[PDB]
C-alpha cells in the first residue's frame, strides 16, 4: 500500500535519483487539491448506507434471479453477505481516493476476489454490476455542493470513477 | 359443460399449486441458478471446516469428556491432518494443561515446539513451506504479503525456531481470535475485519480437505504450494479435490452470461455494426432513456413557434400591443394611441400634418367621443374618402372597410351585396355606421380599443377562405392601402370571394385518389 | 419574445418613435442583470438531469396513485414523457432567465397550456409539484441574485398552472 508521493519515489528510486522538479510541482498541487480530495473521501464516507442501499435496491431489480429461491442471494445469510461485500469494496474505493492511489484497493481488496467468487459460485458479473451501481450513487453524492464551499472538483470525480471501473474490471 | 380433464389430474394441478405460496405467479418463481444455501461450501469440501465442526473451547474446570475431545481437536489441527501415533502423544504437556498451570494457547506453543511439530513440519521443508504451514495451523490463515514470509524467516534466522513459534503465538491475531481457551480453528473461510482478497484463495490452496493432510511422507517430499504466488502477489488455486465433483450438479450461477452467436452479424450496405449498434441500442439499456430521449430529438421541420406567421408577413401586426384608450388619460398615452389609430384606420397610408383631424382629437380629448366615435369621424372624413371610395370600385371600398375596421376580410358575396346596396340606397355614413355599429366591432374593439387585424387567427363563424382573404389583403408591415399606386386602387378579392374558393378544389379531390 | 429590449422597441414602434433615455436605461438594467441570469442558467442547465429526476419522482410522491396501473403515470412511455415535460419546462426556463424576460416561457408553454392539458386530461398540480421541487433546489444551487431570477421565472411558471 502506497500513495501519490510513494509512487513518485519509486519510480525515482528505480531509475535511482532525485525527484525532479515536474515532479515535486505535481506532488505539492496533490497537496494542493488534498482539501478537496478530503471532502470527497468524506462524501463517500457518510453516504455509505444511502449509496449501498441505492445500489442494492437497483441490482435486485434489474436481475430478480439473484434474491428469489435458489438465488445467489436469497437467505439472509447471502443476502447479508453481498451487502457486506458492497461495503467494503465501497470503502476500499475511499482508501485508494484518500490515497491518491489504487494500490490499496488492487493489493488489499480485488486481487482474489474473483478466484473466491468463482469458487463459491457467485457471479462475478453480477457483482461487476454491483460496483458500477454503487459507482453512480457515490457520483451523486460526491457531486453534491452543499456544506461544501462550490469550486471545481472534476479530477477527483473522474479518479473516483477510475477507482470504481478498476474495482468492476478487477471483479468481472 | 362436461368435465374438460379427468380428475385426477385436477387433483395434481391443485395439489402442485397448493405447495407454492401464491400457486404459480411471475413473481414467485424459482431462481434459474439454483443454488441451496450450503452450495459453496458443499462444492469446496470445506463445510466440516467452516461452518459444521463447532469451535472447541477448554476452560480451568473441565469433565474428562471435554478434555478428551478437546485433545482429540487440537492434535488433529496442530498436526495437520497426519496421524499422531501413541508414542509420539505427550503427555507430561496434556497433564500440564489438566492441572491449569498452562492454557490451551500454552499447549499449543508447547505442541508447536515439539519435535512431531519439527519433524513433519520444519525439518524436511523449505522455510517458506513452513511459514505456510505455520500461519495455517497456528494462525488459521495463509500469508497475505510478502513481507511476512521475510518478517519469519528473518525473526528464525537472527532468533531461533521458538522466538518464530512465539511470534506466532504471541500475536495479537491469535489472541484475538482464540485467545487462551479455544483451539486454534481455519478462519479465512468466513469473512473478519482484517482479511484480504487473496486469503480464501490462498487458504483454499493450503487446504487440501477432510480426508487430506499436510505430510513429510508425500513421495515428492514436503513442498511449498504458495511460495511463488505470494512473491507474486497473486491468488491462489481454487482446484478442489475429485470426490466433489458430484456436488450440485445443477446448479447455473453463470445464468446471465450470454451465449456468442455462430456467425457475428454483418451490414454490407450502410457500417458492419449498425445490427450490432443496434442491439446495443436497443437491450443493452433500459426502455425509459430510450423513449426519453428519442422524444426530444429534433423534428426534420425544423420550424421555429414564430414559423407561419413570418411566412404570411403578419408577425408585427400579430404581436403589435393593443391600444386601448379610457377616459382619462395622459399626453403620451393620448398621443400613441393617436399614432395607432392613424397607421390603422388609413391603411398605413401617410396622412400630412394639414389633413390631421384637430377638431375630432379634441373631442376624443375631452371625452365628448369614444375612441369608437373617432374611429367613426374618420371614416367620414375626406382623407379615408379619398383614399378608399372615391377612386376605386365599391368592391375595394367594401374589401378595405372590412380590413381595416373589423380587422378581416369578407367571409362571402352575400356583404358584398349587401353592403353594396346600403349604400346605395342611404349614403356612404349609413355604410360606415354598419362596420362601426356592427355586433362584430363592439364585441372585439368595443368603443375603446382601437381596431386591430382579427383575421390572422382563427374567428368563430369564419369561411376558411377570410384567412386567406385576409392574407391577400395584407401587404407586410411595410406596405400600405395607397390610391398612389400606378395602376390605381383596384379590387383584390372579387373572383375569389363570387366564386367562394380556388376552383381546384374538385380536381384536387380527384387527385387524392388514384393520380 | 416579450424580453426588456423587445418590449423597449415595441413600445417605441407603437408610437413611431426613435429610443429615449428611459428605454436606454431599460436596456441598461438588462444589460446589467444578464451576469446573474446567464451564470444561473449556466448553473441550471448543468444539473438538467439531476432536477428533472427529483422532479419526476417528488411528482410521484405527491401523487402516488398516478403510478398505479390504469392511469396516467403508468408505463414507461408515460414516465419517459413525464421527464421530456419537466426538461421542457426547465428548458424554457433556462431560456427566459438567458433572455430576460418571460418570452419563452409565455410563447412556448403558457400560450395554449390550459387547452391542451385539458384536451389530453394532464393535471396542472403534477408539473406544479415538479415546479416547486425545481425551485427548492435551484435554492441550494444559486446564491445572491442568480437564485432570485431564477425563482421569478420559476414562480411565473407556477403561477402559469395555477
Ligand atoms: C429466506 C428468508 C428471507 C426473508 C424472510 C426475506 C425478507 C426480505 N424482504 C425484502 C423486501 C421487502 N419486504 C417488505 C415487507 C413489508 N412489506 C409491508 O407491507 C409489511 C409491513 C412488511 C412485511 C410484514 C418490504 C416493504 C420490502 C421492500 C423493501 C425495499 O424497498 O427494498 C427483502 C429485500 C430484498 C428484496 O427487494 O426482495 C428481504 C431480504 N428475504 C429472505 O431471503
Ligand atoms: C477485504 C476484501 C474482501 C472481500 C470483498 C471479500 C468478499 C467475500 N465474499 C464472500 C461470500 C459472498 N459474497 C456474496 C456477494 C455476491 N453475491 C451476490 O449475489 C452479489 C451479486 C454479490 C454482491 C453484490 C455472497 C452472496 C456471498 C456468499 C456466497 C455463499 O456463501 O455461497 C466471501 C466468502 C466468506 C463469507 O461468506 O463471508 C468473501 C471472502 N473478502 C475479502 O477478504
Ligand atoms: C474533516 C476533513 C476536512 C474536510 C471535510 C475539509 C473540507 C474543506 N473544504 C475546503 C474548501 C473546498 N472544498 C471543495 C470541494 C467541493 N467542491 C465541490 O463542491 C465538490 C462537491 C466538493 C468536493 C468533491 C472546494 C472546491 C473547495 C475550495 C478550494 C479550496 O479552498 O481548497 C476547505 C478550506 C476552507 C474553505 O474554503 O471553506 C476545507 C477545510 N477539510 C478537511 O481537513
Ligand atoms: C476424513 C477421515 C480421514 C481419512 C480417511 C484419513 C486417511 C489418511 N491416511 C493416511 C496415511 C496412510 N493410510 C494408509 C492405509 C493404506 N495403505 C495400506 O496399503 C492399506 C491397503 C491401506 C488401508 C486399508 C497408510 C499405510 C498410511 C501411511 C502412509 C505412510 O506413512 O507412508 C493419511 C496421512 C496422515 C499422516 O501420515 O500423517 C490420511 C489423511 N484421514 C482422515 O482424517
Ligand atoms: C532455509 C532455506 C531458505 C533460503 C536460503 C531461502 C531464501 C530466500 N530469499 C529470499 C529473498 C532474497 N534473497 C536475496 C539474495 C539474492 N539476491 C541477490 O542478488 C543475490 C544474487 C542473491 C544472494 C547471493 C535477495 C536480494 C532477496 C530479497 C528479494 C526481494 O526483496 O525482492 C526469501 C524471501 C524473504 C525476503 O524477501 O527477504 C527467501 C525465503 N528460503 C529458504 O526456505
Ligand atoms: C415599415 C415602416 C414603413 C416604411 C419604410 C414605409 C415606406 C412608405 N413610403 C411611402 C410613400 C413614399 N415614399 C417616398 C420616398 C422615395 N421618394 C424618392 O425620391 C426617395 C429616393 C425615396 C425615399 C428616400 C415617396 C416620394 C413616397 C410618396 C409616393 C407618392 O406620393 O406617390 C409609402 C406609401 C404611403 C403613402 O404614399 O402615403 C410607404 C408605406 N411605410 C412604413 O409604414
Ligand atoms: C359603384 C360601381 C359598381 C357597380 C355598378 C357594381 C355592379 C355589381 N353588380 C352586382 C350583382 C348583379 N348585377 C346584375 C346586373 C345584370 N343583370 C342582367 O343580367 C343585366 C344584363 C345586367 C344589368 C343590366 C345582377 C343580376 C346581379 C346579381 C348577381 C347574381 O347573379 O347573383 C354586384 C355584386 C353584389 C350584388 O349582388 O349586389 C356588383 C358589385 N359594382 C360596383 O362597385
Ligand atoms: C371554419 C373553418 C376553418 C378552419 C378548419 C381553419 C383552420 C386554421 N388553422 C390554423 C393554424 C394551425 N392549424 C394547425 C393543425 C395542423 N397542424 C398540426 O400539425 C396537425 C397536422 C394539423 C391538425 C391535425 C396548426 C399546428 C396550426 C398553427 C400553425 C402556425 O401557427 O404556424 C389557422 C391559422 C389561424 C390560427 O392559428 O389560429 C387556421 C385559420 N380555419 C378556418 O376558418
Amino acid at each position: 500500500m502506497n500513495d501519490v508521493f510513494t509512487r513518485a519515489i519509486a519510480q525515482a528510486d528505480l531509475k535511482g535519483s532525485f525527484l525532479l522538479e515536474s515532479d515535486l510541482d505535481k506532488l505539492a498541487s496533490f497537496a494542493k487539491e488534498g482539501v478537496k480530495r478530503l471532502d470527497a473521501v468524506a462524501a463517500l464516507t457518510n453516504n455509505a448506507p444511502a449509496i449501498i442501499s441505492d445500489a442494492a435496491h437497483k441490482l435486485f431489480a434489474e436481475q430478480q434471479e439473484l434474491i428469489q429461491p435458489g438465488g445467489n442471494a436469497y437467505p439472509h445469510r447471502r443476502m447479508a453477505a453481498c451487502l457486506r461485500d458492497m461495503e467494503i469494496i465501497l470503502r476500499y474505493v475511499s482508501y485508494a481516493l484518500l490515497a491518491g492511489d489504487a494500490s490499496v484497493l488492487d493489493d488489499r481488496c480485488l486481487n482474489g476476489l474473483r478466484e473466491t467468487y468463482n469458487a463459491l459460485g457467485t457471479p462475478t458479473q453480477s457483482v461487476a454490476r454491483a460496483v458500477q451501481l454503487m459507482k453512480d450513487a457515490a457520483m451523486v453524492h460526491l457531486k453534491s455542493t452543499a456544506n461544501v464551499t462550490v469550486g471545481d472538483c472534476s479530477s477527483l470525480y473522474s479518479e473516483a470513477a477510475t477507482y470504481f471501473d478498476k474495482a468492476a474490471a478487477s471483479i468481472a | 359443460m362436461p368435465a374438460v380433464v379427468a380428475d385426477q389430474y385436477l387433483a395434481m394441478a391443485k395439489e402442485l399449486a397448493a405447495s407454492r405460496f401464491g400457486g404459480f405467479t411471475k413473481e414467485n418463481i424459482p431462481s434459474p441458478m439454483a443454488q441451496p444455501e450450503s452450495y459453496g461450501r458443499d462444492r469446496l469440501g470445506i463445510a466440516a471446516v467452516a461452518t459444521e465442526n463447532p469451535k472447541v473451547t477448554l476452560r480451568a474446570p473441565f469433565t474428562s469428556e471435554e478434555f478428551q475431545g478437546a485433545l482429540y481437536a487440537i492434535y488433529r489441527h496442530i498436526f495437520g491432518n497426519t496421524y499422531v501415533m501413541e508414542s509420539e502423544r505427550p503427555t507430561t504437556a496434556e497433564s500440564q494443561l489438566k492441572d491449569g498451570r498452562i492454557t490451551v494457547r500454552g499447549f499449543i506453543r508447547l505442541l508447536a515446539k515439539s519435535e512431531v511439530y519439527k519433524s513433519r513440519f520444519f525439518q524436511k521443508t523449505s522455510q517458506n513451506r513452513f511459514i505456510e504451514l505455520s500461519h495455517k495451523l497456528l494462525l488459521g490463515r495463509a500469508p497475505y504479503d510478502q513481507a511476512e514470509i521475510s518478517y519469519h524467516l528473518d525473526l528464525w534466522n537472527t532468533q531461533g525456531y521458538d522466538a518464530e513459534i512465539d511470534s506466532y503465538v504471541d500475536s495479537e491475531e491469535y489472541l484475538d481470535f482464540f485467545g487462551e481457551d479455544t483451539v486454534p480453528f481455519l478462519r479465512d473461510f468466513k469473512y473478519q475485519t482484517g482479511q484480504q482478497g487473496v486469503g480464501y484463495s490462498r487458504l483454499l490452496n493450503l487446504y487440501d480437505g477432510y480426508a487430506g493432510s499436510d505430510t513429510d511422507r508425500a513421495q515428492s517430499g514436503q513442498k511449498a504450494r504458495l511460495n511463488g504466488t505470494i512473491a507474486q502477489a497473486e491468488p491462489g488455486s481454487i482446484e478442489r479435490p475429485s470426490a466433489l465433483q458430484d456436488t450440485w450438479k445443477f446448479a447455473n450461477p453463470n445464468y446471465r452470461n450470454a451465449k456468442p452467436p455462430m456467425v457475428k452479424a454483418l451490414a454490407l450496405e450502410p457500417v458492419d455494426l449498425l445490427f450490432l449498434n443496434m442491439a446495443k441500442d436497443l437491450t443493452s439499456v433500459s426502455r425509459a432513456e430510450w423513449l426519453a430521449k428519442s422524444y426530444t430529438q429534433p423534428s426534420r421541420y425544423q420550424q421555429t413557434e414564430t414559423f407561419g406567421q413570418e411566412r404570411i408577413g403578419a408577425v408585427g401586426a400579430i404581436e403589435t400591443p393593443r391600444i386601448n384608450l379610457r377616459a382619462p388619460f395622459t399626453s403620451e398615452e393620448f398621443q400613441g394611441a393617436l399614432y395607432a389609430i392613424y397607421r390603422h384606420i388609413f391603411g398605413n397610408t401617410y396622412v400630412m400634418e394639414s389633413e390631421r383631424p384637430t377638431t375630432a382629437e379634441s373631442q376624443l380629448k375631452d371625452g365628448r367621443i369614444t375612441v369608437r366615435g373617432f374611429i367613426r369621424l374618420l371614416a367620414k372624413s375626406e382623407v379615408y374618402k379619398s383614399r378608399f371610395f372615391q377612386k376605386t370600385s365599391q368592391n375595394r371600398f367594401i374589401e378595405l372597410s372590412h380590413k381595416l375596421l373589423l380587422g378581416r376580410a369578407p367571409y362571402d358575396q352575400a356583404e358584398i351585396s349587401y353592403h353594396l346596396d346600403l349604400w346605395n340606397t342611404q349614403g356612404y355614413d349609413a355604410e360606415i355606421d354598419s362596420y362601426v355599429d356592427s355586433e362584430e366591432y363592439l364585441d372585439f374593439f368595443g368603443e375603446d380599443t382601437v381596431p386591430y387585424f382579427r383575421g390572422f387567427k382563427y374567428q368563430t363563424g369564419q369561411s376558411a377562405e377570410g384567412f386567406n382573404r385576409l392574407v391577400r389583403l395584407y401587404d407586410g408591415w411595410a406596405g400600405s392601402d395607397t390610391d398612389r399606386n400606378v395602376g390605381g386602387q383596384v379590387a383584390r378579392l372579387t373572383a375569389n370571394l363570387t366564386r367562394g374558393g380556388s376552383g381546384l378544389e374538385p380536381f384536387i379531390v380527384m387527385a387524392n385518389s388514384r393520380r | 419574445s416579450r424580453t426588456v429590449i423587445t418590449e423597449v422597441i415595441a413600445t417605441a414602434d407603437s408610437q413611431g418613435r426613435f429610443l429615449n433615455s428611459t428605454e436606454l436605461q431599460a436596456a441598461f438594467g438588462r444589460f446589467e442583470r444578464a451576469v446573474p441570469a446567464i451564470e444561473a442558467a449556466r448553473a441550471l442547465t448543468k444539473n438538467q438531469d439531476a432536477l428533472v429526476k427529483g422532479a419526476v419522482q417528488a411528482v410521484f410522491k405527491k401523487f402516488p396513485y398516478v403510478t398505479q396501473p390504469g392511469e396516467k403515470g403508468y408505463g414507461d412511455s408515460n414516465q419517459a414523457k413525464c421527464a421530456r415535460d419537466i426538461g421542457y419546462y426547465l428548458r424554457f426556463i433556462t431560456y427566459s432567465l438567458v433572455a430576460s424576460g418571460t418570452g419563452p416561457l409565455d410563447d412556448y408553454v403558457i400560450a395554449g397550456l390550459r387547452e391542451v392539458n385539458r384536451a389530453f386530461n394532464l393535471n396542472p398540480l403534477w408539473y406544479i409539484e415538479a415546479l416547486n421541487y425545481i425551485k427548492g433546489e435551484t435554492g441550494k444551487l444559486l446564491s445572491g441574485q442568480s437564485k432570485t431570477e431564477a425563482l421569478l421565472y420559476i414562480d411565473h411558471a407556477i403561477n402559469a398552472l395555477s
